């Protein structure tokens, strides 16, 4: 319900938007 | 056994096997007993798989009921924790008992007075009882043995995996063998509990009988 | 180092058969050994087998029913003409009624009675009985 | 076991069954060949080029992606070393052992190791003359140590 | 033993054996990609690599040559490819 | 064994092992012949029919009689398939 207050209705553009290609939890971290 | 559901394990038998300590094996493994262990714990004890124990016990009970005469199945116990179970099993089924000291020649010396000629041999522990296991090799006896995880499988034919060290699990394994033979042959129905307690087959220590005789 | 691969394969069959085992693993795999074990299989002595393919010289896993008293090699491969076949089957075989000498002839790898029926001789490979 | 030791050790690199270029490997045959050329311009043998392409570029076997081997690729551009790599390293170790042995003549065992290395040099030179990679008047002579390399 | 199947080996006893002594030999190395945490080159390393694998952003070392597996530098992130 | 008039001329035909199929001789005094009883499928009681297995003594001496009895009872429907 709350996140449906924050969208736009005609204004859509993603020219200032950042798409991550390796966004994952699949990496381990080394001790 | 048999892929039959009337012969399968019930929770009452599994509660007896858990409460007696049958599933707790030893700390060493003779290399042809490792088809019975599930896994080795952090303590060093190997866990005996109980379904293999049940299927080898029912195959042993099939081998014991397959003799027409019950009087020439002979049971050996030399160590002290299985003598009372051998005498109770032999009084229950009609087998012949040999408890205590097993004088050599009783299967091969014909002129000695204790010369027997049985048709099957059930022993308690195949390392401490290796004298009738070796004397089964001249008389063509198949041999059934209640085997620990560290016990040699020379000259035994049917190895029943258990902890044959303690009092409770020895008395329980001879009780389960008596129960499966008397149900298979036709004496007890399968649906009722058998009226004999496993405490009739357990070992009674001299300190345990003296603490039972002095009551509070 | 390893010479005459067929000999070390047949000694593997013999040592694992004398212990009563049910399956062997043979390495390497020639095309000599596949025709030889075809010859022993067609007489009903070993049953089925598999040729395991890695891209190197493969392995062979043979089923064994023990029926096989001895499986041997003759090294070097002596030339056996057709008049020298009776002198060779008198030496290596246990009987006139059974036992076979495998010998590699210009019609193929074959046993010693087929080589009399096809009227040809060639170099000896070994025996089985 | 080994040729000139009593040891029988088994240590090898075992190639896998699957002979195919992987799905993540994005280097084509021509890119791998140009990597090999700019890596062999630095003075490198076949072995170090194989090490660098294994470690930092993700091609396991160069003849699995191009289709022909590293030294064929270097010989089809004239970058091939004139002596082979193995015979170069055995000659270089022999000059090092003889340079050690000109100072220490109580070194009774390094003389023996010189005898083993020169035996391996003559075995490789007698192999290479029958595949015609060397001239048939190639003699390795101990005066001619620092004239070769 | 002595009824034992050699054609169907279990994977417990196929990761047990030496890499030359299996039915089909197969190597015990694998290919990783090392992510350096302050740059955006995913960098491909061998498991058992013998050179110091240099990344091209911030020129750091990812891995150290040792006798076995290469010990990656602590605080990077890796996963096995394929 | 069998001559050309079709006669069977042998004295007797010896048993063979169920585990190794070796000829159990006249004086293999460690060899067994073991009956394992069948049960009826509805009641679980012994109904008179048998399974018969024979093992020669040389298999028994090296500790391999138990596993072959387990395999032969598994393949004729006595031990379950888990």
């Amino acid at each position: 319900r709350y996140t449906n207050k924050y969208s736009s209705q005609f204004g859509g553009g993603s020219q200032y938007a950042y798409f991550h290609e390796e966004d994952e939890s699949s990496f381990q971290l080394v001790d | 056994s048999g892929a039959l559901d009337v012969l399968q394990m019930k929770e009452e038998d599994v509660l007896k096997f858990l409460a007696a300590g049958t599933h707790l094996g030893g700390t060493n493994l003779d290399f042809q007993m490792e088809q019975y262990i599930y896994k080795r714990k952090s303590d060093g004890i190997y866990i005996i798989n109980l379904k293999r124990t049940w299927e080898k016990l029912l195959l042993a009970a099939r081998a014991i009921v397959a003799i027409e005469n019950p009087a020439d199945v002979s049971v050996i116990s030399s160590r002290n924790t299985g003598q009372r179970a051998v005498l109770k099993f032999a009084a229950a089924t009609g087998a012949t008992p040999i408890a205590g000291r097993f004088t050599p020649g009783t299967f091969t010396n014909q002129i000695q007075a204790a010369f027997r000629e049985p048709r099957l041999l059930v022993v308690t522990d195949p390392r401490a009882d290796h004298q009738p296991l070796t004397e089964a090799s001249y008389v063509n006896l198949p041999t059934i043995a209640l085997c620990n995880t560290d016990s040699p499988l020379r000259y035994v034919d049917i190895a029943i995996p258990c902890n044959n060290k303690g009092a409770h699990s020895v008395g329980l394994m001879w009780w389960m063998l008596a129960r499966e033979v008397l149900r298979m042959r036709g004496t007890i129905s399968r649906e009722h509990p058998w009226e004999v307690m496993p405490d009739l087959y357990f070992y009674r220590d001299p300190e345990e009988i003296e603490k039972e005789e002095q009551a509070a | 180092v390893r010479m005459n691969v067929l000999a070390d394969a047949l000694k593997s069959i013999n040592n694992a058969e004398k212990r009563g085992k049910r399956q062997v693993l043979i390495r390497p795999c020639s095309k000599v050994i596949v025709r030889f074990l075809t010859v022993m299989m067609k007489h009903g002595y070993i049953g089925e087998f598999e040729i395991i393919d890695d891209h190197r010289a493969g392995k062979i896993v043979v089923n064994l029913t023990g029926r096989l008293n001895k499986c041997g090699v003759i090294s070097p491969r002596f030339d056996v003409q057709l008049k020298d076949l009776e002198k060779w089957q008198n030496n290596l075989l246990p009987s006139r009624q059974f036992g076979f000498i495998v010998l590699t002839t210009s019609a193929g790898i074959m046993d010693h009675e087929e080589a009399r029926r096809k009227h040809t001789g060639g170099k000896i490979l070994g025996f089985f009985f | 076991g080994r040729m000139h030791a009593p040891g029988k050790g088994l240590s090898q690199s075992a190639l896998p069954y699957r002979r195919s270029v992987p799905t993540w490997l994005k280097l084509t045959s021509d890119d791998v060949k140009e990597q090999i050329y700019k890596l062999a311009k630095k003075g490198l043998t076949p072995s170090q080029i194989g090490v660098i392409l294994r470690d930092s570029h993700g091609v396991a076997q160069v003849r699995f992606v191009t289709g022909n081997k590293i030294l064929r690729i270097l010989k089809s551009k004239g970058l091939a070393p004139d002596l082979p790599e193995d015979l170069y390293h055995l000659i270089k170790k022999a000059v090092a052992v003889r340079k050690h042995l000109e100072r220490n003549r109580k070194d009774k065992d390094a003389k023996f190791r010189l005898i083993l290395i020169e035996s391996r040099i003559h075995r490789l030179a007698r192999y290479y003359k029958t595949k015609r990679v060397l001239p048939p008047n190639w003699k390795y002579e101990s005066s001619t140590a620092s004239a070769l390399v | 033993p002595l009824a034992k199947d050699l054609l169907h080996p279990s994977p417990e006893e196929e990761k047990r054996k030496h890499k030359k002594k299996r039915l089909v030999q197969s190597p015990n190395s694998y290919f990783m990609d090392v992510k350096c945490p302050g740059c955006y080159k995913i960098t491909t390393v061998f498991s058992h690599a013998q050179t110091v694998v240099l990344c091209v952003g911030c020129s750091t070392v990812l891995c150290q040559p040792t006798g076995g597996k290469a010990r990656l530098t602590e605080g990077c992130s890796f996963r096995r490819k394929q | 064994m069998q001559n050309d008039a079709g006669e069977f001329v042998d004295l007797y035909v010896p048993r063979k092992c169920s585990a190794s199929n070796r000829i159990i001789g006249a004086k293999d005094h460690a060899s067994i012949q073991m009956n394992v009883a069948e049960v009826d499928k509805v009641t679980g009681r012994f109904n008179g029919q048998f399974k018969t297995y024979a093992i020669c003594g040389a298999i028994r001496r090296m500790g391999e009689s138990d596993d072959s009895i387990l395999r032969l009872a598994k393949a004729d429907g006595i031990v379950s398939k888990n």
